[PDB]
RNA sequence: GCUCCACACAAAUAGAUGGAUACGAAUAAGGCGUCCUUGUGGCGUCGCUGAACCAUAGCAGGCUAGCAACGGUGCACUUGGCGGAAAGGCCUUGGGUGCUUGCUGGCGAAUUGCAAUGUCAUUUGCGUGGGGAUAAAUCAUUUGUAUACGACUUAGA
RNA sequence: GCAGUCAAGCGUUCAUAGCGACAUUGCUUUUUGAUUCUUCGAUCGGCUCUUCCUAUCAUACCGAAGCAGAAUUCGGUAA
RNA sequence: AGAACUGGCGAUGCGGGAUGAACCGAACGUAGAGUUAAGGUGCCGGAAUACACGCUCAUCAGACACCACAAAAGGUGUUAGUUCAUCUAGACAGCCGGACGGUGGCCAUGGAAGUCGGAAUCCGCUAAGGAGUGUGUAACAACUCACCGGCCGAAUGAACUA
RNA sequence: GCCAGCAUCAGUUUUGGUGGCAGGAUAAAUCCAUAGGAAUGUAGCUUGCCUCGGUAAGUAUUAUAGCCUGUG
């Protein structure tokens, strides 16, 4: 019973869910599927809740469903026997990750051009290079770090300074409570693949310079029980 | 519970060549070669294709499976130094004293001489091991980096390096006077 | 000693407003005939009242393996009375017969538990015919496809005191 | 099945060597020791170290000069290893001891003869494998043996001796061999196959 | 510098004492001695579910 | 000459087909074949030509030969003697090294004195020819 | 009084009765042979105990006649080299000297009585005449670098 | 120490008997470092000299401490 | 500690327990052969370095135990079991991302925004996201877990017993 | 008179070889025949990885391997 490693048990409110919030899920898609007219799938692969969030006050007359790539491939019916309604495995084959799906009685085109026109800030998400370069100066390190005048800014606090030298590699030094380096450190250039820690030095100066446009695969109507495909951005 | 056989993959890249006589292992690669005896271990050796070799343990029990996992951990290390090489990147900080850090050649020998740590007249002598090279970073304030193939050494100079200049009788929340390692990886 | 497999039958003793009582049959694990008896009036005095006395043995008859070449996977029940409230177990043996599964159950419960032949019952002896149902990882190991494995240590039994050889354990 | 017998003590285990020696010796044979700085001790060298630190802050309080005396050899580690098991304070037990002799290294005149094992008392043999075992000399250079740096420089040039004196008698054997093998298939080499030769 | 060790030996004195130690103590415990549920059909045995069927 | 030159270490392995010699039992010094794998000690063996009976056994109790045939697993007596026959094993155990030295040793044993004279007389026949040769 | 040999008798005894028959290293690895790129190489082969190998016929081993081969082995000389861990042994050259069961013959054995272990493997001691060469210590005396007495330390033809 | 509280477990084939680890309350006299300190019936101590134990006072090496240095406190190996 | 039987020593040698008045066996004439008891079979030491299955590595293991003492437990040493749970609508471990909104919730204070403290501890939108598990800031920030999702592709975790 | 060897016997004892019998599920088995069944899936076949013919998943119940159960 020995030689392992203990769990680190923390005493919180919140616990898991279980086969509940999968089996509620389930049936909640199931009894949408038969009210809404057209469903679509959009490939959210990282976002933030207010953005979501926004997307889901644009219309509370819709609905917007996420969950596990896997429960909803079963819900719709990943084989052609398996399925709730007709031509629907042609559809849920399309979800390749975070897939939220949506329903709606509204037609086709306000949908596509609504995902097409709507485009956010957002961070540059590491695998994805950033249409940006940035040296930081050669002296004192601030907040925003090398983005407007150091005159509006304060210099970042001390205990960022461990973060900085270890997990972001940088070479630092601090005299008195005021980060420091020697030479201008760059950490990035325009069409490069971006790693982990560049995505992280970016979100710790505060750069949202990423265009986010959410994707749109695929289209299904109840009525035609027809499917549709259309890559817009 | 005596597992009827176990075994663990070690994979090859092009460049490198292995040669495994009974524990002995001998690994050729661009940056150089590497040797390790491994007959302390009692293990099993097979080749199956020019980028796979696996090592097997029959009738064995949970510390010879952990001396398998390492095993493989170790020639592992052996093929990414051979091939790529181990760099280790350590700053020397003092507040008043300035450290002086040379190198000397005494017999043949390779000595890092360490001066004025915190203000003393000893000169601290470390012995450089054979597969380590020091160089002084340039435009980088008071970096030194060993590199090499032999992990092990590489690690144990700069542990060394690190150790020979510990502060002594002295609050370390005040006195931060050190060389310490500041990056460990590949060349 | 090495086992054997026991067919035993208990008549309770008739009387006037019982007779042919109801003929009792128990299988034993045992040595010889006299432990055999021994043990069925013993569980027979758990089970029912009876006694050596107030009942007799109608037929004491041996069992033997129907297929004695056949290599079988058992799964047994055993319990025994420790150290709390009685308390099950279920073993699984890659073996030919069940008097050697028995019998290597009983060596392996004195090794690992230090539990003893008068603390052991046995419930029930069991051959598993599918495959699947084996749940011991132990046994799961002996029925892999083509299995193979090796004897790397040989140590050969020498006859003499003195050897010339420098001696070598090969495979 | 001999006047005498010789005993490389190399990859021997230290008590089970000395029991069937003891045994032998009284039955009365005459056996010879030799190589006891490579002979070896189940456990790990600290334990038995401490062992023989045990045996060694053992001594007569009011006379150390009287009181069990610390040999540091393998020999003499051996020797009394030995000696515990015969009963040496009769004249049967010192008969029996005067008919052993226990060397570190290889001497003359038994480095031209040959030499056996016990595979009853073997390491290789008798222990499992994954288990530490300690060595004599390692040992005795510990407890303040300052001698084993001359019989390993001695051993190196036996060696070499006993490989010269190799390469020749294996040549000798090839032509031998070849010499056999071409009078073989003669009538004579059949019958003398027939007859189990 | 290894220190002492104790000894194994018995000293014959120590192994009566104990045995009246014992005789005794067996007497105290019977003499405050005077102040099932069965385990189930356990899991992990593959026929478990013909057991349930013999009843009736 | 770069590619790796790992060793092999050949084994005799436990598997169905492979072929054994009893050292220590009844049958003492017969031949059979197993059959099925108990566990790491014990497998089931089966020598019908040698007339071994089938049975479980020790491993202790046999020694590993380096021949092998095709046999399938669980087989019963008879198709074991049908394989046995079809791969021909005692004529390559007959051929080995190993059975002519027991052969060998039987047969200086079985030998008489009368037998032992001629066979010292034979060896200085031979003797002074191979002297001679050298 | 001591000393080499041309040996009458005594001696073999914690226990002869064919031979103590020489690689190292590893053991989840090795030995032998062979080939070549000389390697942590390729190929073949062996183990699974010395139950081996070598010797081994003759009166406890005789006296003789041959055949074939120039091999084997013993004895004493002789050449040269090696070996210092306790070497004290190992190998080698040559010529003598015998024997040879490699093969074929001829004589003798007997009564140790139906078994009795049935005895077989240095010298000091006196014949031996080899037969010539010519040291020390201790006591006593003395010294005092020493000392209870012994001892120690020195000197003395 | 006495008397209690609680409850991790044990628990006549007890759910509402009993036992019960770790914690914890009261009594001991007081709240403002004024306590004048204040003893109340036992049927050994001192020389020479040797050794041993460690349960380490100092010396040696380390760890943790609001350990600035200096000094000190606690602890580990160590006779 | 008191009484009531019983057995033995005292008076009694022999074998064993290394040794022993009261433990195991067994009671005695002088001898021989055989078989055993109790206890034992690496050497001392007569007798298997026997056979078989497992477990165990102890920086002074153990080599009759006795919930007889130290005693009630502790341990990331090991083995075998029992119960309850998670899992191809993908479990455990790793990386990556999300981790929101009313809201800087109310008292308090020089300041305290989830995280010096006291007391509420609600709803919304959710796949899920505590009026917040910890680091941190003078306060914010940032990081983190709790919880969800993506990649990975099959077993895993906890409590107990021996 | 003293010490011994051998043969045939007697008493006590120990240790080998071999033969005839009776039982048990009138051993069980193995073995022979026959009816079914399945997988740690044989042949064959289908689709592919595809290093020259080795391969993964699908099929198929003895076929160019066999096994299990029952009955006799």
């Amino acid at each position: 019973p020995r030689s392992k490693r203990s769990k680190l048990v923390t005493l919180a409110q919140t616990d898991k869910k279980g086969r509940e919030n999968k089996e509620r899920i389930f049936d909640e898609v199931r009894e949408a599927l038969d009210t809404y007219r057209y469903v679509w799938v959009l490939h959210l692969d990282d976002v933030r809740t207010p953005v979501l969030q926004e997307i889901r006050t644009s219309w509370a007359g819709s609905k917007l469903i996420m969950g596990k790539r896997k429960v909803l491939q079963k819900a719709l019916g990943e084989k052609r026997e398996e399925e709730y309604k007709e031509n629907l495995y042609q559809l849920s084959k399309l979800c390749s990750g975070v897939t939220g799906l949506l329903f709606t009685d509204e037609d086709v085109n306000t949908v596509k051009e609504y995902f097409k026109s709507y485009v956010r800030s957002d961070y540059s998400r590491p695998n994805t290079k950033a249409p940006l370069t940035f040296t930081i100066p050669e002296g004192i390190v601030y907040s925003r770090g090398g983005q407007i005048p150091a005159e509006e800014d304060v210099p970042m606090i001390h205990s960022l300074e461990p973060t900085m030298r270890n997990k972001f590699e940088i070479p630092t030094k601090i005299k008195a409570g005021k980060i420091t380096i020697d030479s201008p450190y760059l950490v990035c250039t325009e069409g490069e693949k971006l790693d982990v820690r560049q995505a992280l030095i970016l979100k710790q100066f505060g750069i949202a310079a990423s265009e986010f446009k959410v994707k749109v695969s695929a289209y299904y109507d109840n009525d035609s029980s027809t499917v549709e495909s259309t890559n817009i951005n | 519970m005596k597992y009827i056989q176990t075994e663990q993959q070690i994979e090859v890249p092009e460049g490198v060549t292995v040669s495994i006589k009974s524990r002995i292992v001998k690994v050729v690669g661009p940056r150089g070669t590497l040797t390790k005896n491994l007959k302390h271990i009692d293990v099993t050796f097979t080749k199956v294709n020019n980028q796979l070799i696996k090592v097997a343990v029959h009738n064995g029990g949970r510390k010879h499976v952990a001396a398998l996992r390492t095993v493989k951990s170790l020639v592992d290390n052996m093929i990414t130094g051979v091939t790529k090489g181990y760099k280790y990147k350590m700053r020397y900080v003092y507040a008043h004293f300035p450290i002086n850090v040379n190198i000397v050649e005494k017999d043949g020998a390779k000595f890092i001489e360490v001066r004025n740590f915190l203000g003393d007249k000893k000169i601290r002598n470390v012995p450089v091991r054979d597969g380590v090279t020091i160089e002084f970073s340039t435009n980088v304030k008071d970096e030194i980096v060993l590199s090499g193939n032999s992990v092990e050494d590489v690690s144990q100079n700069a542990a060394d390096l690190q150790q020979i200049c510990r502060v002594r009788n002295k609050d370390i929340r005040k006195f931060l006077d050190g060389i310490y390692v500041s990056h460990k990886g590949f060349i | 000693a090495h086992f054997k497999e026991y067919q035993v039958i208990g008549r309770r003793l008739p009387t006037e407003s019982v007779p042919e009582p109801k003929l009792f049959r128990m299988r034993i694990f045992a040595s010889n005939e006299v432990i055999a008896k021994s043990r069925y009036w013993y569980f027979l005095q758990k089970l029912h009242k009876v006694k050596k006395a107030s009942g007799e043995i109608v037929s004491i008859n041996q069992i033997n393996e129907a297929h004695p070449t056949k290599v079988k996977n058992f799964g047994v029940w055993v319990r025994y009375d420790s150290r709390s409230g009685t308390h099950n177990m279920y073993k699984e043996i890659r073996d030919v017969s069940r008097v050697a599964a028995v019998e290597t159950l009983y060596q392996d419960m004195a090794a690992r538990h230090r539990a003893r032949f008068r603390s052991i019952h046995i419930l029930k002896v069991a051959e598993i015919e599918k495959t699947a149902d084996v749940k011991r990882q132990y046994v799961k190991q002996f029925l892999t496809k083509d299995l193979k494995f090796p004897l790397p240590h040989r140590v050969q039994k020498s006859t003499k005191t003195f050897s010339y050889k420098r001696p070598s354990t090969f495979y | 099945v001999e006047p005498v017998v010789v005993i490389d003590g190399k990859g021997h285990l230290v008590g089970r060597l000395a029991s069937v020696v003891a045994k032998q010796l009284l039955n009365g044979q005459k056996i010879v020791v030799v190589r006891a700085e490579e002979l070896n001790i189940s456990g790990e060298f600290f334990r038995n170290k401490l062992k023989y630190h045990d045996f060694l802050r053992k001594a007569t309080a009011f006379n150390k000069t009287r009181g069990p005396f610390h040999f540091r050899a393998p020999s003499r580690i051996f020797y009394k290893a030995l000696r515990g098991m015969v009963s040496h304070k009769t004249a049967r037990g010192k008969a029996a001891l005067e008919r052993l002799k226990v060397f570190e290294g290889i001497p003359p005149p038994y480095d031209k003869k040959k030499r056996v094992v016990v595979p009853q008392a073997l390491r290789v043999l008798r222990l499992k494998p994954g288990r530490k075992y300690t060595t004599l000399g390692k040992l005795s250079t510990s407890v303040g043996w300052k001698y084993e740096d001359v019989v390993a420089k001695l051993e190196a040039k036996r060696k070499v001796s006993s490989a010269e004196y190799y390469a020749k008698k294996r040549a000798f054997t090839k032509k031998v061999a070849s010499a056999n093998a071409t009078a073989a298939e003669s009538d004579v080499a059949k019958q003398l196959a027939a007859l189990g030769y | 510098r290894v220190r002492k060790r104790q000894s194994r030996r018995t000293s014959t004195k120590l192994k009566e004492g104990i045995k009246k130690k014992a005789s005794a103590h067996r007497k105290k415990e019977k003499k405050m001695a005077k102040k099932k549920k069965d385990p189930g059909i356990p899991s992990n045995f593959p026929y478990k579910a013909k057991i349930l069927e013999e009843i009736e | 000459s770069t590619d790796s030159i790992v060793k092999a270490s050949n084994w005799r392995l436990v598997e169905v087909g492979r072929v054994v010699l009893i050292k220590k039992g009844q049958s003492a010094g017969k031949l059979a074949a197993i059959v099925e794998i108990i566990d790491q000690k014990k497998v089931l063996i089966d020598g019908p030509k040698a007339g071994v009976p089938r049975q479980a056994i020790n491993l202790g109790q046999v020694v590993l030969t380096p021949l092998t045939f095709a046999l399938p697993r669980g087989a019963r007596t008879a198709t074991v003697s049908k394989k046995w026959a079809a791969a021909a094993v005692c004529e390559k155990w007959a051929a080995s090294s190993w059975a002519k030295k027991i052969a060998q040793r039987e047969r200086r044993a079985a030998l008489t004195d009368f037998e032992r004279f001629q066979v010292m007389v034979l060896r200085k026949q031979k003797r002074y020819t191979v002297k001679k040769a050298l």
